[PDB]
């Protein structure tokens, strides 16, 4: 089917420039324009601009002088570049495609790229087990999890047993600590009788720091 | 630029009820309005185009109407999968603009939390920091109190809470309260207790451990 | 309300 896959999230220093790649499939950039939309806390959804089938670009007015969109039809890539970012340029950036070649009803979206504008440094998390016990087992159900501590910036992805375990998973919103680093926990409830039979692994991935950790979580 | 005003900011309904979202435009935009759904951690999903026209793959319970300045997206029988924010978009005038969204929350029966406490791991203790985690799982409604006591001393200012968005299947929330202290402070004390207060509990629930046993 | 970058949801 139609798909748009964006490059990974990450940090950009203030007054520096942002670059995202959108790789499309299931259609040809020669037949459809690709639009760029961002979503921020301050301004919500903003349409930024578009590159059309034949290479022309339109940019939303407040961005004409710091926005550049280019593409490579053969490689099915669209390249978004935006100059001199400030803190309020922190947002989820998306590429999108309309239903028809000339229109703006966005039926296909990329997965979004969270861009953080900040002067700080990237830092991978430490992953610590939240071990099941009796103080976490009632009625035959055990709770267990992973503490994903001290990383920057957002986001971090957490899955369980390489994607095979989804039922009963809660991955909490990250909270910013006084250190300026994020921390979160991811929990799952499972039958306590399965704790000696099944392995439970939280797969943690902090793409901004290329930190991938698999943490086995065992009864203590 | 056309300004789009969505109202109210929050809607709260019970499953099976009908719900309407309003999107008003600063001047007439004909029927050039598109609606989107955003679920937790999602990108927008196109629900309706041009005020009333269906989109392939979208459940028939979604519909929209309106023309001129006053537009309405409707769900004729809400389901828990519909927990999301809803946005309108105008494209009668360049540049295309979006409204600020309406949040759709679901009501359900009271569900008391299951409470679990997790001591700090020996791994984390090697780093000189101790995190104590108190989990409140699968409850409704959102309001809850977590009180930390270390050796009967009330703990204040040294814990942080996080609440999930509403579950798309059972409409519950879960909450984590993390008490953080230095390894030195953690080693100088014995009884770690979080106390949980919730409408669904007939008295507070205390989970505790002694550092060690 | 206000958009939350962590959850992609409005926080009111």
């Amino acid at each position: 089917q139609v798909q748009l896959k964006q490059s990974g999230p990450g940090l950009v220093q203030p007054s520096q420039s942002l670059s995202i790649t959108c790789t499309v499939s299931g259609f040809s950039l020669t037949n459809y324009g690709v639009h760029w939309v961002r979503q921020s806390p301050g301004k919500g959804l903003e349409w930024l601009g578009v590159i059309w089938s034949g290479g022309n670009t339109d940019y939303n007015t407040p961005f004409t002088s710091r926005l550049s969109i280019n593409k490579d039809n053969s490689k099915s890539q669209v390249f978004f570049k935006m100059n001199s970012l400030q803190s309020n340029d922190t947002a989820i950036y998306y590429c999108a495609r309309a239903l028809t070649y000339y229109d703006y009803e966005f039926a296909y979206w990329g997965q979004g790229t969270l861009v953080t504008v900040s002067a700080a440094s990237t830092k991978g998390p430490s992953v610590f087990p939240l071990a099941p016990s009796s103080k976490s087992t009632s009625g035959g159900t055990a709770a267990l999890g992973c503490l994903v501590k001290d990383y920057f910036p957002e986001p971090v992805t957490v899955s369980w047993n390489s994607g095979a375990l989804t039922s009963g998973v809660h991955t909490f919103p990250a909270v910013l600590q006084s250190s300026g680093l994020y921390s979160l926990s991811s929990v799952v409830t499972v039958p306590s009788s399965s704790l000696g039979t099944q392995t439970y692994i939280c797969n943690v991935n902090h793409k901004p720091s290329n930190t991938k950790v698999d943490k086995r979580v065992e009864p203590k | 630029d056309i300004l789009l005003t969505q109202s109210p900011v929050i809607l709260s309904v019970s499953p099976g009820e009908r719900v309407s979202f309003s999107c008003r435009a600063s001047q007439s935009i004909g029927t050039n309005i598109h609606w989107y759904q955003q679920r937790t951690n999602g990108s927008p999903r196109l629900l309706i185009k041009y005020a009333s026209e269906s989109i392939s793959g979208i459940p028939s319970r979604f519909s929209g109407s309106g023309s001129g300045t006053d537009f309405t997206l409707s769900i004729n029988s809400v389901e828990s999968e519909d927990i999301a924010d809803y946005y309108c978009q105008q494209n009668n005038n360049w540049p295309t603009t979006f409204g600020a969204g309406t949040k759709l929350e679901l009501k359900r029966t009271v569900a008391a939390p299951s409470v679990f406490i997790f001591p700090p791991s020996d791994e984390q203790l090697k780093s000189g920091t101790a995190s104590v985690v108190c989990l409140l799982n699968n409850f409704y409604p959102r309001e809850a109190k977590v009180q930390w006591k270390v050796d009967n001393a009330l703990q204040s200012g040294n814990s942080q809470e996080s609440v999930t968005e509403q579950d798309s299947k059972d409409s519950t929330y879960s909450l984590s309260s993390t008490l953080t202290l230095s390894k030195a402070d953690y080693e100088k004390h014995k009884v770690y207790a979080c106390e949980v207060t919730h409408q669904g509990l007939s008295s507070p629930v205390t989970k505790s451990f002694n550092r060690g046993e | 309300c206000q958009f939350d970058l962590s959850t992609r949801r409005l926080k009111c």
